[PDB]
DNA sequence: AACGGCGCCCGAACAGGGACTG
DNA sequence: CAGTCCCTGTTCGGGCGCCG
């Protein structure tokens, strides 16, 4: 009884044609059970080989959840319909969400299964369930309703979502609600008891209309930044000062007032690296001035809503991971550090996966965008293991880099 | 008026703005003429082919080749121009079934659908785009032109349509017999069950009659009721499997195309024969781009070929997968970037073997390559069995711990254990984390002219030691590496080296033990001889330390 | 002389970053 | 500041094996 909102690809782009990757046994058995129920409910339908489009599919378990969740890698289809969920029917991002004391993330993707999808667009939601040892050919489906993980789903459902959230927003004018992908970000300044109580009221508000019982809690007011810090030693060697001048020189690309004149004068000659060099009166002054500049904010650094977010990550060792979010080089909008995450001191890929998810969650709260990541890992290493540790219902873009640490810039 | 088959048709369109094929026939021998006129007449009576007239302005040439191990001929259509104008299909065949992934079944039956493509219909609105003439005489009768009502052999949409149609027909039968495994690859059907031999044939005949409802015939010619079953090019026995006999050519004079076939069969043989190498054989296929050019076998390529033939002498076999037991994968280093592995569940009962010998990167080490081998085995195991095997690796836990904790890139190996089988994988040198007290400090640098290709490399030290070496036909990057090589040559067992070269430092910090660069290999050899090496980096052209002094010498 | 699938080892074409030169 | 170079990386298409 709902007219299908017409959806069109961006001009000059065809549908996604991404190959399905191998899946573990437990994931295939989970997807077969999930897709059989969805097909019985009419949410998906089997298709043939005349649909040349395809999108990868796998399954995940959210944090502290034992239930499988179907996850579709709609990253290719999303950027081929970008003029829809950003130009035609966009969702405004509230600047106050990051200022709230507590923010709960609710999975509302199951509500999208009630709205039908445009018949002319269902062919672009095709996916293929693989088989172990290639016992059978691929089992292909397509979506009949709004699919989870597609950026067009919250855009079309936004009209329905507003009417559902309208009585609750009038009841609580101080609560900030933001919708991104399959998630609903609910932020308030109430106490932990009052907040979780109001979250349950919103849950009951949605029930009167399978992961709604979960509630991942955030505290953006407690989010910290990791500035550039300089070492403080009682004695300085030639090697110490050579590392300091190298670090300050690279930092000059961000802070133009940093000077290294008086510090480079200490290294006049051809000295041994372990020779202790006492700091002169001018060197103490120049080093103290550079410490204040590193505390000052960078000039002309603000968010441009028309530019993509870029996230770089560095592996610092011993469970330490630093990161910077920026749109222009040396114009970091945020720098931070993670430590002692899951997999610390045993699994680099699990930690890197966790860091990517944390950074993306912060970017959704602060700017409403997911950044494109520059991952310090080999492509084959990441593509072998990352799905084993992914616990989010969205997937950011990423590329793979290899930058040896010539100087520890973000973590001494 | 042709009857519509029970199989649901697949709607096939074409690329917009394009029409159908209009290609002239190919003059063939009179032998092929008397082997296609009889086919188009039989298929016309069976409803598989209808005759057309002048209202079909299309044409496509056809040819025929003898079937392997059969008196019957095979008809193929050269639809290469039709494929360029036909819509793209997504292939539902995601891989090739491997016998090591098969589980133990009490009874096994291998079927084979007769006239596979000729039993699945074509789209109604698409039959008009398949026109072709058949001359009964090479230059007399013009020959009445026919069309296709089924799937032609040679069309790029025929495999995907058949594989998808076969699945929809088997879906109701598999729902009625859940405990029966049916490996469906193209037309061949592997049917296995734990039922008794008597009860197994009963369900086989139920399946044979089930497929017959859609016009799919399973003749007794290719019906396999007893081992050894020939399935996917293997010999399947009740408790073991093996590859069909692999014959390697033995020529007195070897050319390029002969080695390509030789290396190919050794790759196919390495799935069950442990220890096969094709490094020195494939090395002969470099540079030369003439498939009909004789290439003499090098002494390394000859010994490699001799060792592979002796491996193929003794008959080897693989076993089947038992889900109740764990998966074990063990790797050995074969040297020269060559790795071999075995996957098994019981000791010395290999499910399958394999090799990893890919050389990625100009500079690397055995630890990086072992990591890449583990990743290849993991993905291979997820395809075949859907799970990661426990690894037995020839690297100490302490060695692996030192590497991944100190590497700047994320790297990981799944659950594994150390196996003490030499040659062990180790790191051949360790760069110090702090400068070495009492070790001479070398400030190295190198510069080269872009035009004349001339350059200099050298160093200055805190003790006054100095060197400048002129170099010809070099680059800025080479002189920086050369400067470090000089500092290693002229220093004691412990040395601190200061460079401004991000290029050279990035190579050495990754602790390579092998390189395509002779200069890097010489540097690696020096690094191994040292007891303590500390590499430090400073920005160039900043008047920092002795780096400013050595910069004047080499520039 | 046809089609589709997977694997390997190969080379040519292309991309991207430090670094030098106009 | 551009425009190159040197170097190293990925992508892809073809060679071969093998299946149907
Ligand atoms: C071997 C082969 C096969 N095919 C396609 C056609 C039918 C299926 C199966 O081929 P087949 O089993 O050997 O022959 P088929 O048509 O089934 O006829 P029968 O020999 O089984 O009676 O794959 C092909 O197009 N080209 C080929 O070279
Ligand atoms: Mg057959
Ligand atoms: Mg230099």
């Amino acid at each position: 009884p709902i007219e299908t909102v017409p959806v069109k690809l961006k001009p000059g782009m065809d549908g996604p044609k991404v190959k399905q990757w191998p899946l573990t046994e437990e994931k295939i058995k989970a997807l077969v059970e999930i897709c059989t129920e969805m097909e019985k409910e009419g949410k998906i339908s089997k298709i043939g080989p005349e649909n040349p489009y395809n999108t990868p599919v796998f399954a995940i378990k959210k944090k502290d959840s034992t239930k499988w969740r179907k996850l579709v890698d709609f990253r290719e289809l999303n950027k081929r319909t970008q003029d829809f969920w950003e130009v035609q029917l966009g969702i405004p991002h509230p600047a106050g969400l990051k200022k709230k004391k507590s923010v709960t993330v609710l999975d509302v993707g199951d509500a999208y299964f009630s709205v039908p999808l445009d018949e002319d667009f269902r062919k672009y939601t095709a996916f293929t369930i693989p088989s172990i040892n290639n016992e059978t050919p691929g089992i292909r489906y397509q979506y009949n309703v709004l699919p989870q993980g597609w950026k067009g789903s919250p855009a079309i459902f936004q009209s329905s979502m507003t009417k559902i959230l309208e009585p609750f927003k009038k009841q609580n004018p101080d609560i900030v609600i933001y919708q991104y992908m399959d998630d609903l970000y609910v932020g308030s300044d109430l106490e932990i008891g009052q907040h979780r109580t109001k979250i349950e009221e919103l849950r009951q508000h949605l029930l009167r209309w399978p992961f709604l019982w979960m509630g991942y809690e955030l505290h953006p007011d407690k989010w910290t930044v990791q500035p550039i810090v300089l070492p403080e030693k009682d004695s300085w060697t030639v090697n110490d000062i050579q590392k300091l001048v190298g670090k300050l020189n690279w930092a000059s690309q961000i802070y133009p007032g940093i000077k290294v004149r008086q510090l480079s004068k200490l290294l006049r000659g051809t000295k041994a690296l372990t020779e202790v060099i006492p700091l002169t009166e001018e060197a103490e002054l120049e080093l103290a001035e550079n410490r204040e500049i590193l505390k000052e904010p960078v000039h002309g650094v603000y968010y441009d809503p028309s530019k993509d977010l870029i996230a770089e990550i560095q592996k610092q060792g011993q469970g330490q991971w630093t990161y910077q979010i920026y749109q222009e080089p040396f114009k970091n909008l945020k720098t931070g550090k993670y430590a002692r995450m899951r997999g610390a001191h045993t699994n680099d890929v699990k930690q890197l996966t966790e860091a990517v998810q944390k950074i993306t969650t912060e970017s959704i709260v602060i700017w409403g965008k997911t950044p494109k990541f520059k991952l310090p890992i080999q492509k084959e290493t990441w593509e072998t293991w990352w799905t084993e540790y992914w616990q989010a219902t969205w997937i950011p873009e990423w590329e793979f880099v290899n930058t040896p640490p010539l100087v520890k810039l973000w973590y001494q | 008026m042709v009857p519509i088959s029970p199989i649901e048709t697949v709607p096939v369109k074409l690329k917009p703005g394009m029409d159908g094929p209009k290609v002239k026939q190919w003059p063939l021998t009179e032998e092929k003429i008397k082997a296609l006129v009889e086919i188009c007449t039989e298929m016309e009576k069976e409803g598989k082919i209808s005759k057309i007239g002048p209202e079909n302005p299309y044409n496509t040439p056809v040819f025929a080749c003898k079937k392997k191990d059969s008196t019957k001929w095979r008809k193929l259509v050269d639809f290469r121009e039709l494929n360029k104008r036909t819509q793209d299909f997504w292939e539902v065949q995601l891989g090739i079934p491997h016998p090591a992934g098969l589980k133990k079944k009490k009874s096994v039956t291998v079927l084979d659908v007769g006239d596979a493509y000729f039993s699945v219909p074509l789209d109604e609105d698409f039959r008009k785009y398949t026109a072709f003439t058949i001359p009964s005489i090479n230059n007399e009768t013009p020959g009445i032109r026919y069309q296709y009502n089924v799937l032609p052999q040679g069309w790029k949409g025929s495999p995907a349509i058949f594989q998808s149609s076969m699945t929809k027909i088997l879906e109701p039968f598999k729902k009625q017999n859940p405990d029966i495994v049916i490996y469906q690859y193209m037309d061949d059907l592997y049917v296995g069950s734990d039922l008794e031999i008597g009860q197994h044939r009963t369900k086989i005949e139920e399946l044979r009659q089930h497929l017959l409802r859609w016009g799919l015939t399973t003749p007794d010619k290719k019906h396999q009721k007893e081992p050894p079953f020939l399935w996917m090019g293997y010999e399947l026995h009740p408790d073991k499997w093996t590859v069909q006999p692999i014959v390697l050519p033995e020529k007195d004079s070897w050319t390029v195309n002969d080695i390509q076939k030789l290396v190919g069969k050794l790759n196919w043989a390495s799935q069950i024969y442990p220890g096969i190498k094709v490094r020195q054989l494939s090395k002969l296929l470099r540079g030369t781009k003439a498939l009909t050019e004789v290439i003499p076998l090098t002494e390394e390529a000859e010994l490699e070929l001799a060792e592979n033939r002796e491996i193929l002498k003794e008959p080897v076999h693989g076993v089947y997968y038992d889900p109740s037991k764990d998966l074990i994968a063990e790797i050995q280093k074969q040297g020269q970037g060559q790795w071999t592995y075995q996957i098994y569940q019981e000791p010395f009962k290999n499910l399958k073997t394999g090799k990893y010998a890919r050389m990625r990167g100009a500079h690397t080490n055995d630890v990086k390559q072992l990591t890449e081998a583990v990743q290849k085995i993991t993905t291979e195991s997820i395809v075949i069995w859907g799970k990661t095997p426990k690894f037995k690796l020839p690297i100490q836990k302490e060695t692996w711990e030192t590497w991944w904790t100190e590497y700047w890139q994320a790297t990981w190996i799944p659950e594994w254990e150390f196996v003490n089988t030499p040659p062990l994988v180790k790191l051949w040198y360790q760069l110090e984390k702090e400068p070495i007290v009492g070790a001479e400090t070398f400030y190295v640098d190198g510069a080269a002219n872009r035009e004349t290709k001339l350059g200099k490399a050298g160093y200055v030290t805190n003790k006054g030691r100095q060197k400048v070496v002129p170099l010809t036909n070099t680059t800025n990057q080479k002189t920086e590496l050369q400067a470090i090589y000089l500092a290693l040559q002229d220093s004691g067992l412990e040395v601190n080296i200061v460079t401004d070269s991000q290029y050279a430092l990035g190579i050495i910090q990754a602790q390579p033990d092998k390189s395509e660069s002779e200069l890097v290999n010489q540097i690696i050899e020096q690094l191994i001889k040292k007891e303590k090496v500390y590499l430090a980096w400073v920005p160039a052209h900043k008047g920092i330390g002795g780096n400013e002094q050595v910069d004047k010498l080499v520039s």
